[PDB]
């Protein structure tokens, strides 16, 4: 598709995706089952003032990815910005 | 003339031999079931070797090939290109980049390009040094490809400076250069006269402009041609006034990754055999003495490969694709059976790729091998928190130190002052109980027009009323006060902007530190959703972002009717389906809330799908939320399943058996007064501080005015489809963002919007 048209259609889609964002339940379980296995993401960085979505990713991994992660042998680092800032910045102590 | 090397195919046996030879035991290089076995990065030079080395042969590159030093060897994985596999046919090209008569010797820079399936895959740079006294300057040359320099023309002085340059020549001389992004993709050839001056300098290349569609279009050319010069003014000018598309940002301190003791092999004949480098000096002692060397020196390319196998281990975490570039400058010659000790150090970042600066010494603590390598981080996704704990002074620790953070907060706090006549920074810092906004003066009227531009739609007796947010704020208004019980950071309309700024500021700091990959996939929980898009896509400015999320907060605040105390008869509940019973499924919860909602007639809906059979948040009439908490306190105590009994016992009866338990729930729930207190059940925690059932079907009405607000703020000229496509994961669909007829259809199914229904129908009109 033409960029000048694709731009318009993406704009219109996004607009609706944000307008109706609070008009429909947050499909977060399905989002977690999209970025964990469908992307095979080894590093989940939570940006926020308290670890909430880092607790939720860790509960999801413990509950239904302790057999998929062993079957692929991939390690997953669930890191919140509030708590686990050091290794995200790569700033350890001696 | 471009040198072409023969088509080299990569076979499994060749890789096993090479990997054993160098000591690279990366799992990626072992043949497993249902796993294509990757070719090593190092293996690259093998393929190239026949072509690359052939570059130093030609008659006019005269020199003593016994006394030939290999100065440095670098690989550079071309962006997007997958690392080499087995069965890949790898065509090789080579060119002489530079040949220069340095006082002590001649330096020959060879650039190999590897091509798999027509496209280029990687670039292999090789610097060779002929030790000797050359003066063949007429034969010397340097056809460099310059790094693309990008210049932002913000002012009209830059324009006059550019137009003063004779080399700068647009195709259309009247082209408007204000507020543009020009990329100069120059190719600078230099023929030398002497060791320290040039004879012919010829920089040239197209000058593109970034369109609103993020596609570069040629608007002119560099046409620089000089004679006797002491430099290139085009690259000088671009360096002084432009960027390099990506910036090397050091860390505060280097990080000592590890100290690893490599061992050179007794013989070089295994590595020489696999690498097709049969340089006598490496294998035969008599050549080694005649070349004045201290013995059969271990291969330099072996020394590299026997280190690049440890950076791939320790920095890249035994993952091959993560290594993109690898350079190594062979300082000192090394002998067989040396105890090489590598000192690995992470140094900094460039565009979310780690930089690892290492040096290798022998047993004498003499610098033998040095180089660096740029390692992609683990494939990283971002998740942005929704509303939560808004403790007073969140992000201020960052805001005082970080510059980026200062620049975000400031820009937001300026816009808020100018537009809505308050300071968010103040509100976060000291959490004022009440805040007055005075509309006095021309500035004060504009702020009052900004506050009288806010409207929402609600259902009134089956009629859509477009009521006015801040109804009291009219033409005759001088002041308006926000009033909280304890603090205004607790009120949604300051909560949401405050949190969104903290996130944006944190992320913007990460960008300043250069820790953000260009492919990272981003998803935001509820409010956070907006912070992501601002942070990863730049779709909104800081000014547009805060203005949106403020309007969101206020739209959610007045979405529902409140009494004089400011309490609605709605709430939220945090259900744990594991606390009620292990047998209790997510579909059992969906069944229960469906049946309560349908019979009772009261709004109740699951609004957050948080954790599978452990956390869900259900919103609706706080009476209906009292029925379901009293049903899930009943079901646990009676230990009765609905999903077992709906199949195993009787069809449709389990509906009619739940029905009569809803009667005992709804008869006690309806008794309590309309500002009731919901009680903490077994598997239901009442969300304190929240009264509005958002993410439900209650807010269908509120979309229309809100959807108009984004169209005013969110401009299509800032929507960069590449930056969004396949990365953004909306909470509406829970599917990677793609501009397809499938996606549109799926969005129209979930959200009955006519402006996408027409696009679905006219899909083929937009295809062409």
């Amino acid at each position: 598709m033409k960029p000048e048209v694709e731009q318009e259609l993406a704009h219109i889609l996004l607009t609706e995706l944000l307008a109706y964002q609070f008009a429909s339940p947050v499909r977060w379980i399905e989002t977690q089952d999209v970025f964990l296995k469908d992307f095979n993401t080894e590093r989940v960085v939570e940006i926020g003032p308290s670890p909430t979505l880092a607790g939720m990713a860790q509960r999801t991994l413990k509950n239904k990815y302790e057999s998929y992660d062993a079957a692929l042998s991939l390690h997953r680092e669930i890191l919140c910005y509030s708590k686990d800032a050091k290794e995200i910045y790569y700033t350890p102590d001696p | 003339d471009v040198i072409k090397g023969k088509d080299f195919e990569i076979t499994a046996k060749e890789v096993y031999d090479f990997t054993h030879a160098v000591g690279n035991n990366c799992e990626d290089f072992v043949s497993r079931p249902d796993r294509t076995m990757l070719a090593p990065m190092d293996f690259a030079i093998v393929v190239g070797w026949r072509a690359i080395i052939k570059a130093i042969f030609p008659n006019t590159v005269d020199g003593d090939l016994l006394k030939l030093v290999h100065l440095s060897n670098g690989y550079k994985m071309i962006p997007g290109a997958k690392p080499l596999q087995v069965g890949d046919v790898v065509s090789t090209t080579a060119v002489i980049e530079s040949v220069v008569n340095q006082p002590t010797g001649k330096i020959v820079d060879v650039v190999g390009t590897l091509s798999r399936n027509g496209k280029p895959v990687m670039e292999v740079t090789s610097s060779f040094f002929y030790r000797g006294n050359y003066t063949d300057f007429e034969n010397t040359f340097q056809k460099t490809v310059e790094p693309v320099y990008q210049m932002h023309i913000k002012t009209s002085k830059d324009i006059a400076v550019l137009r003063s340059k004779e080399w700068f020549q647009l195709d259309d001389e009247d082209f408007d250069l204000l507020n543009k992004t020009l990329t100069f993709e120059t190719e600078t050839e230099v023929t030398f006269k002497n060791a320290n001056i040039f004879s012919s300098v010829k920089c040239f290349g197209p000058i593109k402009v970034e369109l609103p569609t993020k596609e570069t279009v040629e608007i002119g050319i560099v046409d620089y041609e000089a004679g006797a010069s002491h430099g290139n003014p085009v690259v000088d000018f671009l360096k002084r006034n432009g960027s390099t598309l990506e910036q090397k940002v050091n860390l505060e301190n280097p990080i000592p990754i590890a100290v690893l003791d490599s061992y050179t092999p007794s013989t070089n004949e295994p590595y020489a055999r696999v690498s097709g480098d049969l340089n006598p000096i490496h294998v035969s002692r008599h050549f080694a003495s005649y070349a004045n060397l201290p013995g059969t020196i271990t291969h330099g390319m072996f020394s590299s490969a026997s280190v690049r196998a440890l950076i791939e281990n320790w920095a890249a975490d035994s993952v091959s694709s993560r290594v993109r570039g690898y350079t190594c400058q062979f300082v000192d010659m090394v002998l067989p059976n040396t105890a090489l000790k590598t000192s690995i150090q992470h140094v900094g970042m460039i565009n979310g790729r780690k930089l690892i600066k290492f040096e290798t010494r022998n047993e004498d603590d003499v610098v033998v091998l040095t180089g660096e390598a740029e390692i992609e981080q683990p494939v990283t996704t971002f998740v942005f928190t929704g509303q939560g704990s808004q403790e007073q002074g969140m992000g201020m620790d960052l805001y005082k130190t970080s510059k980026a953070a200062q620049d975000v907060w400031n820009r937001a706090d300026n816009h808020f002052k100018d537009t809505y006549g308050f300071s968010i920074l103040d509100i976060v810092i000291n959490n004022p109980v009440n805040l007055t906004i005075h509309f006095g003066g021309e500035k004060g009227k504009r702020i009052r027009e900004n506050y009288s531009a806010m409207i929402f739609e609600t259902i009134v007796d089956g009629k859509l009323k477009t009521e006015k947010i801040f109804k009291e704020i009219n033409e005759h208004s001088t002041s308006y006060t926000f009033r909280s019980e304890k603090g205004l950071l607790s009120a949604t309309q300051f909560t949401q902007p405050a949190l969104t700024l903290m996130e944006k500021a944190a992320f913007e700091d990460l960008k300043s530190k250069g820790l953000i990959p260009a492919d990272a996939t981003f998803a935001g929980h509820s409010l956070g959703e907006y912070a992501a898009l601002a942070s990863l896509a730049d779709v909104m400015s800081i000014e547009s972002l805060v203005e949106v999320v403020f309007y969101r907060g206020m739209t959610m605040q007045v979405a529902v009717p409140r009494d004089e105390l400011g309490r609605s008869n709605y709430g939220m509940i945090a259900i744990n389906p594991g606390r009620v019973a292990a047998s209790f499924s997510q579909e059992a919860l969906q069944y229960v809330v469906e049946r309560v909602g349908k019979r009772t007639g009261w709004l109740v809906e699951i609004v957050n799908y948080n954790v599978e059979n452990q956390q869900y948040v259900a919103a609706g009439d706080l009476r209906a939320l009292d029925t379901v908490t009293n049903v899930l306190n009943f079901i646990k105590l009676q230990k009765i399943d609905i999903i077992e009994l709906q199949k195993s016992l009787s069809l449709e009866e389990v509906e009619g058996h739940l029905f009569e338990i809803i009667d005992e729930a709804s008869k006690k729930s309806a008794v309590k007064p309309r500002p009731l207190k919901l009680e903490r059940g077994f598997a239901c925690i009442p969300l304190v501080g929240i009264s509005v059932p958002f993410h439900s079907t209650y807010l269908m009405n509120g979309v229309k005015p809100f959807k108009s607000f984004l169209k005013k703020n969110i401009i299509k000229e800032n929507v960069k489809v590449a930056r969004l496509a396949g990365k953004y994961i909306p909470n509406l669909t829970a599917k990677p963002f793609q501009v397809t007829k499938e996606y549109f259809q799926d969005v129209y199914d979930l959200t009955g919007s006519e402006p996408i229904k027409e696009i679905i129908d006219n899909w083929e009109k937009y295809e062409q």
